[PDB]
């Protein structure tokens, strides 16, 4: 389930740079 | 073979067994080992109820309950916030229902037709047999192939209730419990042309003749030989088949 | 009590409340909310198939009713009394579920 | 019963807490 | 499996082999050098095991 958890926190940090980008 | 018959009309299958002691005309019908079954008794359909939820009562005390928090929630920021959890609990709901459907749906289509007879061989909830004193019981005996064997093994460990003196008790048997018969299909498919309440699972597994018995020796047998092979040259077997066998 | 590993579900709410409340400090929110919108369908998606694997195994696991189903099933180990009553005739069965149950 | 009985407790655990906020 | 069915599923020859895996969904089991053969001629079957 690791698996899973891997590419949720790349995404939740991708999100994150894309919050600071637009703002 | 005491010479109180002179002939014998009743059909009995022609087998090396019984080639060494009497002897027999051509095969006016031919002939295959089969197995009848009842229809599957299931597919409970929604003319009345069509089962809607799992744990029923148990959903009907989850749907009272999600009710009275919606009164709860109507009655008295926090608002949203409280919405939203009782959203993601219905898609908890939701995805749990969905998790139970599933794994039903998954074990409803992983299941086994019994259609060949070495699935009948494979199980021994459903009890078979044949009729007893019989050629088909006589030809399990000598079958050297294992699924033969292992049946007439296990037909052979229950004798006491598994083999039937006539196949009016074989209709008896089928229609109740969950027995199957290994016999004729001549016989199948008259009792299937009569009641269409039972199937054939499988195919022909051995061939057979359906001949004139007749005492040993004799050229009674060749005169009868020469007039069946007439007979059906003149195609009124033909007409005897589609006079009886229909209906 | 998912046969998952726990905590990733907690590494969830940590994360969402954080992504909570700095979107309450401040174009940019229909895209946020549809981004977590779609991640939280994701991770449902697989909590539910999740669920659907598990349950699967074990309505696939039915309870012992009959002789054929043990013989069937692997993981209850069976036996019996030997050299005696109840062995003799496991020796000689040529039954396929007793022959799969000598074995 | 069972997945449902904590269904239930985890609603009621909610309610408690939505009681508490909504004061 | 064979030997249960074994008037039905089971050729006479080796021109019937090749026919019923083009017709009916069904695999013929010989020697490998017939299906070297065979797929060196034909494109659509093909050789499965060692």
């Amino acid at each position: 389930v690791q698996n899973i958890g891997g590419i949720f926190i790349v995404l939740a940090a991708g999100l994150v740079l894309s919050v600071f980008v637009a703002v | 073979i005491d010479h109180k018959a002179d002939l014998a009309v009743a059909p009995l299958a022609i087998t090396y067994v019984r080639e060494k002691v009497i002897d027999f005309s051509k095969p006016f019908m031919t002939l295959g080992i089969s197995i009848l079954y009842r229809k599957p008794n299931g597919t409970n359909p929604g003319v009345f109820s069509f089962l809607n939820p799992l744990s029923p009562d148990i959903w009907m005390y989850v749907l009272l309950a999600y009710l009275g928090v919606s009164v709860v929630l109507f009655v008295i920021l926090s608002t949203r916030i409280v919405g939203g959890i009782w959203w993601f609990f219905t898609l908890i709901i939701i995805s749990s229902y969905t998790a139970n459907l599933a794994a039903f749906l998954t074990v409803e289509r992983m299941e086994s037709p019994i259609d060949s007879a070495d699935d009948l061989a494979k199980q021994t909830k459903i009890e078979y047999g044949a009729v007893e004193d019989g050629a088909t019981m006589t030809f399990f005996k000598k079958s050297k192939i294992s699924t033969y064997d292992k049946m007439w093994a296990f037909m052979s460990s229950r004798r006491q209730s598994v083999l039937v003196k006539s196949n009016e008790e074989g209709i008896q048997r089928v229609l109740t419990s969950d027995y199957a018969f290994l016999m004729e299909s001549t016989t199948i498919e008259f009792v299937t042309q009569r009641n269409c309440n039972l199937t054939q699972i499988g195919g022909l597994i051995d061939s057979k003749g359906y001949g004139v018995g007749t005492p040993m020796g004799s050229p009674y047998r060749d005169k009868i030989t020469i007039a069946i092979l007439q007979l059906q040259e003149e195609g009124k077997l033909h007409m005897m088949k589609e006079k009886w066998w229909r209906g």
